[PDB]
């Protein structure tokens, strides 16, 4: 039997190596071989845990492979998931490689006030076409902005609860205390005098006049009892550049 | 806050509540899950030579929340402790933490997460540890609720926390389900083991 970690099978053998660690999108496959035996190394994302198996296990989602030939993936750390490419990728919109529309991963669509006073609900439309989560090749992703993952290992990033966000990170976080840093597993309530009602924002909205929030991560904003009366002209909404 | 007529200064909110409206006749409590303190928060002196209060400083606005891995059972309280080992506080600002859920377990203090037990254990709620499976049941995941006997012609891989169930070779039997092997004497075979 094939040494673990390694396999051979008639129809196909060799490595199809990670995509999104290469410029060009396109994976290159290489021919690692174990030494003594001469069974093919298994690809990466996979794992050969077994002696002497046909094919590779593609890793459970929440674990990742990253090197030719494993017996085991671990888990991804707190703080990070395992989705196709990483942050930057999945959360991008642009193309380089025009021959595969490398690396517009169009998976992060958050639905908010964009440019201008229209509201656009999702504010990337499509079909979504970039969602495995099993073959995790590369390192680790970090978490998209209104998601957290707390203990290692979990398989979906999850959403923050209403009442609580999380930003893309403690430089853009708009309206973050000084002394709090994000990392991707926690989730921090929303501000005094802010509110939120939708699962994975990455940002509190503002409470309109007439209203008023006077405790922290209110799921709803407190409507102004009579005989008392709030308005504040710089409150408003957060816009997401598009 | 303040509640007599013809005052000519009005009362800090003490820790443990907070006033959170102007003008209120009595200052209001913490609820569960949260917690005020302001060690500042003064209460006015009287001047006796003058009948001039001063010193004057204002409490507590708004409850603060307790923090991830901290609970609140009471209410009008002035700190919250970390949760009991065996529990954890996901969120902020938690009445009671849950417990952890059966198959997970946590052996620390204020933790946020439950960990996940091990192969060949098991843990229902709450859990100081994860359960060494007894002999003749396996849990072949990690996670599990609860292990299974293994099945009639079969045996436990391991006297104790089986971490899987193997067939009865050639030439054996199983009778009973739940049988287990034993390192002592021949590897295949136990008290009720093939
Ligand atoms: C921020 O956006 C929220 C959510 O759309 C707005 O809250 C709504 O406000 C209107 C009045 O303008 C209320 O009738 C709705 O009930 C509110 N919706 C929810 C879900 O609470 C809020 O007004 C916006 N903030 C500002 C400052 O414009
Ligand atoms: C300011 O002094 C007044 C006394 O005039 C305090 O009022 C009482 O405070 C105790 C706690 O120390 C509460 O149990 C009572 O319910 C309060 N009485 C009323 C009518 O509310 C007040 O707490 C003092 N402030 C501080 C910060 O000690």
């Amino acid at each position: 039997k094939c040494p673990p970690g390694t396999y051979r099978n008639t129809w196909f053998s060799g490595q199809l190596g990670s995509p999104f660690i290469t410029a060009d999108g396109v994976p290159v496959a290489t021919t690692l071989t174990e030494l003594g035996s001469g069974c093919s190394q298994c690809p990466p994302g996979t794992y050969a845990p077994t002696f002497g198996m046909s094919v590779c296990l593609p890793c459970p989602a929440g674990t990742f492979a990253s090197a030719p030939g494993a017996t085991a993936c671990q888990q991804c750390k707190p703080g990070t998931n395992s989705l196709m490419g990483d942050r930057t990728q999945q959360m991008a919109l642009v193309v380089t490689n025009a021959a595969n529309d490398f690396p517009a991963l169009r998976a992060y669509t958050i639905s908010g006030m964009v440019a201008g006073p229209a509201y656009a609900k999702p504010i990337v439309t499509g079909p979504d076409t970039n969602f495995f989560m099993a073959g995790k090749s590369e390192t680790c992703s970090t978490n998209l902005p209104g998601y957290y993952t707390d203990v290692d290992g979990l398989p979906i990033q999850l959403p923050c609860k209403p009442g609580t966000f999380m930003p893309f990170d403690t430089a853009t976080a708009n309206l973050l205390d000084t002394g709090l840093t994000v990392d991707g597993t926690q989730c921090y309530t929303c501000q005094t005098g802010t509110f939120n009602d939708e699962f994975s924002q990455p940002v509190c909205k503002a409470c309109w006049s007439g209203s008023f929030a006077s405790k922290r991560g209110l799921p709803t904003c407190e409507i102004a009892q009579p005989g008392t009366f709030t308005n504040v002209a710089a409150a408003a909404n957060a816009t997401f550049n598009t | 806050f303040n509640d007599e007529f013809s005052q000519p200064v009005c009362k800090a909110c003490w820790s443990g509540s907070f006033a959170s409206k102007r003008g209120l006749p009595t200052c209001e409590i913490a609820q569960p899950g949260t917690f005020t303190n302001v060690a500042a928060a003064a209460n006015a002196t009287f001047n006796t030579a003058t009948l001039i209060p001063t010193g004057l400083v204002k409490g507590a606005q708004a409850p603060t929340p307790c923090g991830m891995g901290y609970f609140q059972s009471s209410a009008e309280t002035t700190t919250c402790t970390a949760c009991a080992v065996g529990t954890y506080a996901d969120q902020a600002g938690l009445a009671a933490c849950k417990p952890c859920q059966p198959g997970r377990y946590q052996n620390s203090i204020g933790q946020r997460v439950c960990k996940p037990c091990d192969m060949g254990t098991y843990s229902r709620y709450g859990g100081e540890l994860c359960t060494k499976c007894p002999a003749g049941t396996v849990a072949s995941k990690t996670g599990s609720s609860q292990c299974t006997p293994c099945a009639a012609g079969f045996y436990a891989n391991a006297p104790d926390s089986a971490t899987s169930c193997r067939a009865c070779p050639r030439g054996y039997y199983g009778p009973y389900s739940g049988a287990y092997a034993d390192n002592l004497g021949d590897e295949f075979e136990g008290p009720r083991g093939c």
